[PDB]
RNA sequence: CCCAUGAACGAGGAAUUCCCAGUAAGUGCGGGUCAUAAGCUUGCGUUGAUUAAGUCCCUGCCCUUUGUACACACCGCCCGU
RNA sequence: CGCAAGACGGACCAGAGCGAAAGCAUUUGCCAAGAAUGUUUUCAUUAAUCAAGAACGAAAGUCGGAGGUUCGAAGACGAUCAGAUACCGUCGUAGUUCCGACCAUAAACGAUGCCGACCGGCGAUGCGGCGGCGUUAUUCCCAUGACCCGCCGGGCAGCUUCCGGGAAACCAAAGUCUUUGGGUUCCGGGGGGAGUAUGGUUGCAAAGCUGAAACUUAAAGGAAUUGACGGAAGGGCACCACC
């Protein structure tokens, strides 16, 4: 069996967290790095570690990543996320309102809208499931 | 013997199984049912009581019921598939698809089945004790 | 150790004009021998056909049963016996979630043909119904078999045994009494379950041969 | 029964008491419309065929 | 001993002394 | 200690529930205390279908259904492994397996 | 270390050890044995397999739910004559 | 294929209904009851619970009559077993069925008296009534019936809740209890001896009701917990398991 360790996925979890910026997506390159920068005290030790971080930053490659969270991309994370669309969605010229609300907004002082369109009623009140 | 007909008309019987838990019959008898034809059970065809209702045991008396009701021409059978019925049980035995894949196995022309074992309205007491059988 | 079947000779069996298909199969007895006729033999056979099998494009859950009124020229000529529906649509209409109306009438053709006519009809659940069951109150149970009962004495006994036949071949009774009881409580699978031929006119051979044809 | 030989398609998965029966989709190439479920015997890979003088009968599913 | 049986032995005894005790 | 606050039955509103036989050892036990069962299958099995399908008389003649109503005492039951002892919690699903 | 004869065995009816690749098996060597002393045992090369990529059928063991009047814990507890 | 007999009313049949409970299931008719609902009807406190007394009371059992299909205590026999006087099998008497008269007991249980008030939510379901789009049977129509959506009252229940309670299991009652009093009947006071003895009373009998003490004993018991075990179920692993 190949799956990795609490041991060997926590420290390639601390190491992507802390050391993002030097970590690529070569293997051997994450090997030296991690050697440099943390005491990993067995090269069989070391090379699991480069391994699952090789995997996790292929897993950022295919975008959120759910077991761990850098801030130093979250940053460009929310940069990506402020979406504005040019026009609202919530901006229709014309709105299609029941009859109930009609009479809801016109109690409410608000019977001169103009964007609101009456809707006909459903004729039966078929709406439960059938029990059973 | 036979009754003397045109080759691609098939002269009816009618194959009641009586697929017991016991013993299995595969009777062949008139359109009418009063005539009977042939009658083959599961103890003409094997030695032991536990194997009486077997499934091999119905496959034998299905066969040779089969080829006895072609040497007299009869090359249809409608089935009328029956368990013990009554208060006992109203699930036929291990026998009635094994006679059933028999008959249509050795050169017969299946008909017609219906299922006519013996259902009560509502019945005498049933063999067992108020507690049943506890063994 | 002799077969008993080589002095066996082989009848065809003749179903009454009302159904399509007149040949039902072949019968079978004992040659003549003394006191053994095989006239005598074959005259207290019923024969229990699928409907499907006597005419051509109705159901095969209904069966009759014709018994061999008389056999002349190796030819058995029948009548009708009765009509059953089989097991399995009988235990196929049976369902857990509503009521099951019986009815039961005793009622004589105008030829003098006494019959036992069983209905059965179920209630149906509606369309656009949430409620699991389509229970009917006893009074509603009560006037659907009245309905029953009246509309089988109606249909049978301003008619004789072959008009009667002549209707319970398409069913055409059920179809009337569905049709009646839908007012009362919607009914779903109406049928005439069984007949039973209780009592008959003595035999005459001239009715018999207008019976068949 | 008519010899007409079965191409495999997908290993269904192992049955058998002790786990030796193979369920395995087998596709007769004469139509491609029909793939019926056979249990197998012995090491199977995928995409074999094998010779089947008997098909009237159908291996335990669903 | 069950509750039953000890009152079915109970009542035989019982019906000992009702039958000796003349 | 109370099992069940159904004590193992249906029987609420009335005093007395007519028996029934179960169908495996014709033990006595009250109607809506046995556990039934309704069986819809063929007369004629699966493997065998084949064979009268080709052997009939008739062109899509369909099969009969058989129709069994099985009522078993609760030891038949459990024996027959048609339901199982649950947990104290999972007791209280009365929502039928999806089957 | 030397010099013919012979018991016995034709794959060993029950019941079944142990076996995932330099594995099983095929043999020799070296130690512990040891004043000489290996059918044992502990290591060693020496030839290379149709077989298995599976399962709970057996034998067990573990877990979950469940019952318990057991807690010395079923080799338990306990009833009656 | 008929005939006869005596039972029994399948499926429909439900956490559905009715009844004081025991109990009650094929049409159909008759008889007399009954709850709930509706009510701008009547009386006007007539009520609640109840020593005494009374009606009914499964099954088995008892006495007399009729019947006697099935099942079946007892009994005979065949198996199983070390032995089985049992479980299992073939029979099979009383009984099981009906009528009359006794018996009055059941884990007769919701192991929870009855009447009244108050205290959450939710969806169902049965009956009655009320209101409402629409669909359907509705033949110039309204009705009414079957649905659909609500509401009200009385029921059988269910789910949910940190109402509160409780040893807890659990209970919307088993809550409104040391912040202890709405009314009222029955009834318990450690475990055995023992529902025994005796007396009385009821019964044809079987037995029913009432019902001790000597003596003996440090626990018996309830609920829940963790283990261990199961001739309980479901998963997993193992060439010291199998294939």
């Amino acid at each position: 069996g190949r799956v990795r360790t609490k041991t060997v996925k926590k420290a390639a979890r601390v190491i992507i967290e802390k050391y993002y910026t030097r970590l690529g997506n070569d293997f051997h390159t994450n090997k030296r790095v991690c050697e440099e920068i943390a005491i990993i005290p067995s090269k069989k030790l070391r090379n699991k570690i480069a391994g699952y971080v090789t995997h996790l930053m292929k897993r950022i490659q295919r975008g959120p990543v759910r077991g761990i969270s850098i801030k130093l991309q979250e940053e460009e994370r929310e940069r990506r996320d402020n979406y504005v669309p040019e026009v609202s969605a919530l901006d229709q010229e014309i709105i299609e309102v029941d009859p109930d609300t009609k009479e809801m907004l016109k109690l409410l002082d608000f019977g001169s809208l103009s964007n609101l369109q009456v809707t006909q009623p459903t004729v039966g009140m078929n709406f439960k499931t059938p029990r059973g | 013997l036979g009754p003397q007909v045109a080759e691609g008309e098939n002269v009816f019987g009618v194959c009641h199984i009586f697929a017991s838990f016991n013993d299995t019959f595969v009777h062949v008898t008139d359109l009418s049912g009063k005539e009977t034809i042939c009658r083959v059970t599961g103890g003409m065809k094997v030695k032991a009581d536990r194997d009486e209702s077997s499934p091999y045991a119905a496959m034998l008396a299905a066969q040779d019921v089969a080829q006895r009701c072609k040497e007299l021409g009869i090359t249809a059978l409608h089935i009328k598939l029956r368990a013990t019925g009554g208060n006992r049980t109203k699930t036929p035995g291990p026998g009635a698809q094994s006679a059933l894949r028999a008959l249509a196995r050795s050169g017969m022309k299946i008909g017609r089945i219906e299922d006519v074992t013996p259902i009560p309205s509502d019945s005498t007491r049933r063999k067992g004790g108020r507690r049943g059988r506890r063994l | 150790v002799v077969d008993p079947f080589s002095k066996k000779d082989w009848y065809d069996v003749k179903a009454p004009a009302m159904f399509n298909i007149r040949n039902i199969g072949k019968t079978l007895v004992t040659r003549t021998q003394g006191t053994k006729i095989a006239s005598d033999g074959l005259k207290g056979r019923v024969f229990e056909v699928s409907l499907a099998d006597l005419q051509n494009d109705e159901v095969a859950f209904r069966k009759f049963k014709l018994i061999t009124e008389d056999v002349q020229g190796k030819n058995c000529l029948t009548n009708f016996h009765g009509m059953d529906l089989t097991r399995d649509k009988m235990c196929s209409m049976v369902k857990k979630w509503q009521t099951m109306i019986e009815a039961h009438v005793d009622v004589k053709t105008t030829d003098g043909y006494l019959l036992r006519l069983f209905c059965v009809g179920f209630t149906k659940k509606r369309n656009n119904q949430i409620r699991k069951t389509s229970y009917a109150q006893h009074q509603q149970v009560r006037q659907i078999r009245k309905k029953m009962m009246e509309i089988m004495t109606r249909e049978v006994q301003t008619n004789d045994l072959k008009e009667v036949v002549n209707k319970l071949i398409p069913d055409s009774i059920g179809k009337d009494i569905e049709k009646a009881c839908q007012s009362i409580y919607p009914l779903h699978d109406v049928f005439v379950r069984k007949v039973k031929m209780l009592k008959k006119p003595k035999f005459e051979l001239g009715k018999l041969m207008e019976l068949h044809g | 029964q008519p010899i007409k030989l079965a191409r495999v398609t997908k290993v269904l998965g192992r049955t058998g008491s002790q786990g030796q029966c193979t369920q395995v989709r087998v596709e007769f190439m004469d139509d491609t419309s029909r793939s019926i479920i056979r249990n197998v015997k012995g090491p199977v890979r995928e995409g074999d065929v094998l010779t089947l003088l008997e098909s009237e009968r159908e291996a335990r599913r669903l | 001993m069950r509750a039953k049986w000890r009152k079915k032995r109970m009542r035989r005894l019982k019906r000992k002394r009702r039958k000796m005790r003349q | 200690t109370k099992k069940r606050r159904n004590n193992g039955r249906a029987k609420k509103g009335r005093g007395h529930v007519q028996p029934i036989r179960c169908t495996n050892c014709a033990r006595c036990v009250p109607k809506d205390k046995a556990i039934k069962k309704f069986v819809i299958r063929n007369i004629v099995e699966a493997a065998a279908v084949r064979d009268i399908s080709e052997a009939s008389v008739f062109d899509a003649y369909v099969l009969p259904k058989l129709y069994v109503k099985l009522h078993y005492c609760v030891s038949c039951v459990i024996h027959s492994k048609v339901v199982r002892n649950r947990s104290r919690e999972a007791r209280k699903d009365r929502t039928p397996p999806p089957r």
